[PDB]
């Protein structure tokens, strides 16, 4: 599975939701699989709450994506694999061990 | 629930039932043990107190 | 209710005691509540004067 997080948040804001819970789900089913999500550094650090267009958007995004995450692997059945080009930028809530 | 023709409310939806919470990890009721860490036994028994 | 302490201060700063409030808030809607706060040493430090 190849998406960029990049992608994850688009355009004029609460654009959008299904492609967080798409990529889960999709995954679930290929298995044995191997999704990658991919550098996160300004999708998953900490926002403010809020400067309204920018903040709202990567938050709701994030919390999408904690939640489907934790949800579909205390086993695996997905294995889940990434990378981050720097984790010292980015704020703990995928940094925690859930 | 609202008709949207007279805008009235005419029934009315369970109060919660919504998911997503702010200010997470919220958690009502860990099922996580004080026995997870054993002998240190001394020490559950002072935070219980 | 979860605190990181690595979130705590930055180079100048309002965001670190924002969450503070915003848990306490947290705390009082759903008594009897329990905020674990860590780590107590990046937002502690010496008296000065």
């Amino acid at each position: 599975i190849r998406v960029v997080g990049s992608e994850f948040v688009q355009k004029y804001i609460g654009e959008g939701a299904r492609l967080v819970r798409e990529v889960f789900q999709l995954a679930k089913e290929k298995a044995p699989s191997i999704i990658f999500i991919d550098e996160l550094d300004a999708i998953a650090a900490r926002r403010t709450n809020s400067d309204t267009s920018g903040d709202r958007e990567v938050q709701r995004t994030m919390m999408q994506l904690l939640a489907e995450l934790d949800g579909f692997d205390p086993r695996g059945d997905v294995k889940v694999i990434g990378a981050t080009n720097r984790i010292d930028i980015l704020d703990p809530a995928i940094l925690r061990p859930g | 629930a609202l008709n949207q023709q007279t805008l009235a409310i005419v029934n009315v939806l369970p109060t919660s039932k919504d998911p997503m919470v702010y200010g997470f990890e919220v958690e009502e009721k860990p099922e996580v043990s004080y026995e997870d860490i054993g002998g240190l036994d001394v020490q559950i028994e002072e935070i219980r107190e």
